[PDB]
């Protein structure tokens, strides 16, 4: 349920802001088909253009950035985790169902059940990466 | 390690386009694939695991849940091996020999499950009808008699399924 | 389900201009593509325009009809000009993928209304 | 207003392709469109010419992969129907293993796409035949819950008439599954086959 | 494991110390499970012995 805003910053390498200054023109960014882009797990929501003044050891810079507003789409993960384990919980819940002198069945299921949760958990951090806290 | 050469080529032609005609000259090379590494990966653990669904005909027919348990522990073992050759190699739309010995043995583990379930059934369901009325094919009133036949039949089928793979494709 | 709600004149003596929004369906992906059928006619392609803002126009109206796109509002405009008595028909406003076509109706999968345009000299 | 471009001979022959070079693995190039056109943009107009080859999948990978391993599991976890209703641990085993099973090929399917938000045609079959074994597992969940009587029949004694140790009866909800499931499947294949073929 | 020894090794079409150990070790447990099977056939009572 994340949503980013990610940015695009350029500058005059060389020249400090004594020498060149950038500015963005009346309609600066322009896009043209915005859903039809490669953007398959994110959908594109806007856009802002700033500009601002990076102090470095060389000198003083005009920075001009452009940020792009990104909300992430639910289908692929709602796929891929949350129905199965759902489904998994559900499958754990049919034990209750079963009779209790079916000692086999009934510890089998549940055995089980944990077995295709650690599993489904370990799969689900694959696209993420290595972060360390919980999501 | 994979390949050997068999031979190799030298040949030169004219090529035409629609600029003009131009030398070419080509250097074939024909590669025969090595089968040792696909016997020790693929092949063999197919064989042993359809020879392991064979053990459940040894086994009483009132052990419901050995057999039952035997026959889909062959039945995830061939699709795991299937599995992991198919996340190993392009997505070509039509099947290879590997496939065909592959999808052959998965049919006789899936077979020798349904032998059991066949056996299952007979019993448990027509037992109580017939006693409340009261190489060839066996008397299917008789569990014990369908089960020995398996016996006989499962591996000779198998055997014969071997024998025309491979002497079709060597 | 999907529609595409067509508007424009329908008389003049001439410029005009005909608008097709697109809802229930993002068509901003789609080829967006405007025709043409006068009664005892096979539907024509006069214009289209794709996902790359790249326009396409039909040989009888080049330089004179114009295909604009607005991605953000899901519609497709057509400014029609030096309209001449033999264009008066009916104007169909289509999207699709184009697959085997880009100038024929058939791979088109969604279609308009259509709007009633006349000249009258 | 500077620089033009034009197809060299007619559009549709102005694009050759050769019949010895394809390396197409899962599609198949029906054929290529030409054509030409203009592209506005801030700094003017521009000349753009543009040939669109059509490419159909090929379905033969994927009815390997995918298709049959998940009308097996259906077919293997629909087999637990036949099976005496006092076989607990077994059927359980049945139900279990087909669940995973499903949810395995569910899970590996979706790894050859990009992962777009949308659900496709082979999701949708999956889905289906995920609600078939699950089905299959409640049907079997309802056989036990309705047994009486934790041992099955002796192979001697006689049955007597519903309407000494008794014995268990056969489900009516396993005669009438043994029927229902596959005939449901059956339909639910054609349905999805005829939809989605021919288009 | 047999599957995935040689996951990370060139597809040579011979056999290595790995695969001959892997392969007497399926064959320890192939030989167990045979010898179980038989151990059952010659069984004659269904139940165990009570306390
Ligand atoms: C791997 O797979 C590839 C792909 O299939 C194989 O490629 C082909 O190999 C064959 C032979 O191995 C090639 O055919 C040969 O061409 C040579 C040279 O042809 C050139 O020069 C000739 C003299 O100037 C000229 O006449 C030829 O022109 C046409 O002429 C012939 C005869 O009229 C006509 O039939 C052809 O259509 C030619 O296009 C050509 O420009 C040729 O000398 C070879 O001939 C043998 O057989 C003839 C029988 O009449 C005999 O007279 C000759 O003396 C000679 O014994 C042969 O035709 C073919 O061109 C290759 N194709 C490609 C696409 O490269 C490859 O061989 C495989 N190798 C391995 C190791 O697996
Ligand atoms: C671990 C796995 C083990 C499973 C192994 C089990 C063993 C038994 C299976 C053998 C499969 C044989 C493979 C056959 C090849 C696969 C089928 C195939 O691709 O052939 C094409 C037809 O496809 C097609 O109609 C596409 C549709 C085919 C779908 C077939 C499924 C039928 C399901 C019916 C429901 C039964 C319910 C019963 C329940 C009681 C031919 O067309 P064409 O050349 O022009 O190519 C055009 C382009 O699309 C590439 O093919
Ligand atoms: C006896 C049990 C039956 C096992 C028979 C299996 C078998 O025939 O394998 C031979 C050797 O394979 C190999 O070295 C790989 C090791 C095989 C190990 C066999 C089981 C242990 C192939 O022979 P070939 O000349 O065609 O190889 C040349 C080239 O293809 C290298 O592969
Ligand atoms: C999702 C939850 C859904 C819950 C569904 C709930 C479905 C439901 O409520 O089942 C009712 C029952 C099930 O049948 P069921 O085979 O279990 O019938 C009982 C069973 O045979 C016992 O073994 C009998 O005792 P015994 O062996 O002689 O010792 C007992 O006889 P008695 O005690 O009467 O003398 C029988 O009643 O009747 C139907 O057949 C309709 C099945 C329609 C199934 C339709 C399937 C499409
Ligand atoms: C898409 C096509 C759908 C078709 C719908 C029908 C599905 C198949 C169900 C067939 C049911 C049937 O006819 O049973 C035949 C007999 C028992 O019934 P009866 O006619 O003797 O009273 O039983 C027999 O003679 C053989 C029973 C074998 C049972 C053991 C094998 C289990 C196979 C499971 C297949 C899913
Ligand atoms: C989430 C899964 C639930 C399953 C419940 C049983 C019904 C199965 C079909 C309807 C449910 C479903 O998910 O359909 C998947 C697709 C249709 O997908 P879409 O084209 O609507 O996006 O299906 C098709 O492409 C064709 C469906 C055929 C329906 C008619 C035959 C049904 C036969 C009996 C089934 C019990
Ligand atoms: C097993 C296969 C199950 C097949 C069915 C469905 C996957 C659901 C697909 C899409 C669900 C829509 C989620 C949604 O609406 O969330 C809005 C979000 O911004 C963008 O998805
Ligand atoms: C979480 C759900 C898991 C599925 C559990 C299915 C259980 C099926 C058993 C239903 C028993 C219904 C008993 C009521 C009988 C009656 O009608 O009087
Ligand atoms: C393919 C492997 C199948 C498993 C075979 C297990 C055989 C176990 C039974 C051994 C029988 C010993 C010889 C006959 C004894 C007898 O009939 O008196
Ligand atoms: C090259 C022909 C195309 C493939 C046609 C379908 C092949 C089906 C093979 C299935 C064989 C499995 C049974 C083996 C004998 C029991
Ligand atoms: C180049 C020669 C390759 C030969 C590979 C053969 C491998 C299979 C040999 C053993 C098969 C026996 C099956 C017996 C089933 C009871
Ligand atoms: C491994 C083959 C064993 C054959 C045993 C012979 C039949 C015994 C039936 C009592
Ligand atoms: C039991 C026969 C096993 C298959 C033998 C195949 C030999 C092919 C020629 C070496
Ligand atoms: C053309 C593929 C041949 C594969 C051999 C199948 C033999 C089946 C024997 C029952
Ligand atoms: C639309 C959500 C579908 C989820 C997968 C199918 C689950 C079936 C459970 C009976
Ligand atoms: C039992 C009904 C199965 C229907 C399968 C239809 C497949 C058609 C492929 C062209
Ligand atoms: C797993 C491939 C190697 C198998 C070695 C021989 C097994 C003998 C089983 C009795
Ligand atoms: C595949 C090896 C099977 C060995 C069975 C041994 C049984 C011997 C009974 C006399
Ligand atoms: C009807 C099931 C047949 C199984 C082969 C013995
Ligand atoms: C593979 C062992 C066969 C035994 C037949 C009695
Ligand atoms: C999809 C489940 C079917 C259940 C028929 C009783
Ligand atoms: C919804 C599945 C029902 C199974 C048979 C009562
Ligand atoms: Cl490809």
């Amino acid at each position: 349920m994340d949503e980013h805003s990610c940015p695009l910053e350029f500058s005059s390498y060389g020249y400090p802001r004594e020498e060149i200054v950038y500015q963005w023109k009346r309609s600066s960014v322009e896009v043209g088909d915005t859903r039809s882009w490669r953007l398959y797990q994110f959908s594109f929501v806007g856009l802002r253009n700033t500009t601002e003044v990076v102090k470095t050891t060389s000198g003083d810079y005009v920075v001009m950035s452009v940020y792009f507003d990104l909300s992430r789409r639910m289908g692929y993960f709602t796929i891929q985790t949350y129905i199965p384990c759902t489904l998994i919980v559900v499958l754990s819940w049919v034990s209750f169902w079963i009779n209790k002198d079916a000692v086999p069945a009934r510890t089998s299921l549940g055995i089980t059940t944990v077995l295709t949760m650690t599993t489904l958990s370990t799969i689900a951090r694959k696209s993420l990466p290595k972060v360390s806290y919980v999501t | 390690p994979q390949f050997s050469i068999v031979e190799h080529r030298l040949v030169s032609r004219n090529v035409v386009f629609a600029t003009g005609a131009y030398p070419r000259l080509s250097l074939s090379f024909r590669l025969k694939r090595n089968i040792g590494y696909f016997i020790l990966q693929t092949y063999m653990p197919s064989i042993l695991i359809t020879i392991l669904s064979w053990v459940s005909f040894w086994i009483n027919y009132d052990a419901s849940a050995a057999r039952v348990a035997l026959g889909i522990t062959t039945v995830l073992t061939m699709t795991t091996i299937n599995t992991h050759l198919r996340e190993t190699l392009p997505k070509i739309p039509y099947v290879k020999a590997i496939d065909m010995y592959l999808m052959g043995c998965f049919v006789f583990v899936f077979l020798a499950l349904l032998e059991y379930a066949f056996v299952n059934y007979i019993f448990f369901g027509r037992g109580p009808q017939r006693q409340k009325k009261l190489i060839k094919i066996p008397d299917l009133t008789d569990v014990n008699a369908i089960d020995r036949w398996s016996r006989i039949v499962f591996p000779f089928t198998f055997s014969l399924f071997n024998l025309v793979y491979w002497l079709y494709y060597v | 389900q999907v529609q595409l709600q067509e508007s424009g004149g329908g008389l003049v003596q001439g410029s005009l201009r005909v608008s097709c929004a697109a809802s229930g369906r993002t068509f901003t992906t789609y080829i967006m593509a405007w025709f043409r059928q006068a009664p005892g006619k096979e539907r024509e392609f006069l214009a289209a325009m794709d996902q790359g803002r790249i326009q396409y126009y039909g040989d009888s109206v080049r330089g004179r009809f114009t295909i604009s796109r607005d991605y953000a509002k899901n519609s497709v405009d057509l400014q029609l000009d030096g309209l001449r008595p033999e264009d008066t028909a009916v104007y169909y406003c289509a999207a699709g993928a184009g697959f085997w076509g880009l100038r024929t109706a058939s791979s088109y999968h969604y279609w308009g209304q259509g709007t009633q345009v006349t000249v009258s000299s | 207003a500077e620089v033009v471009y034009e197809w060299t001979r007619e559009p549709a022959r102005s694009v050759v392709v050769a019949e010895d070079g394809s390396r197409l693995n899962q599609y198949d190039l029906l054929g290529q469109t030409v054509d030409s056109g203009i592209v506005q943009s801030s700094t003017g107009e521009y000349v753009v010419m543009t040939t669109h080859f059509h490419l159909k999948r090929k379905i033969g990978y994927f009815v390997i992969q995918t298709y049959l391993p998940c009308i097996m599991t259906v077919i293997l976890s629909q087999v637990s129907f036949w099976l005496n209703r006092e076989s607990v641990p077994a059927r359980t085993v049945f139900g279990v293993t087909t669940v995973l099973t499903m949810t395995t090929l569910s899970i590996s399917a979706r790894n050859s796409l990009p992962k777009v938000a949308y659900a496709t045609a082979m999701d949708w079959f999956i889905a289906v035949c995920y609600a078939f074994v699950f089905s299959a597992l409640i049907e079997f969940a309802t056989v036990n819950y309705f047994t009486k009587r934790g041992y099955a029949w002796d192979g001697k004694s006689v049955v007597p008439e519903k309407p000494k140790k008794t014995f268990n009866s056969v489900s009516k909800i396993d005669r009438l599954s043994r029927i229902a499931f596959p005939l449901l499947f059956g339909i639910f294949n054609l349905v999805y086959w005829a939809t989605y073929l021919n288009r």
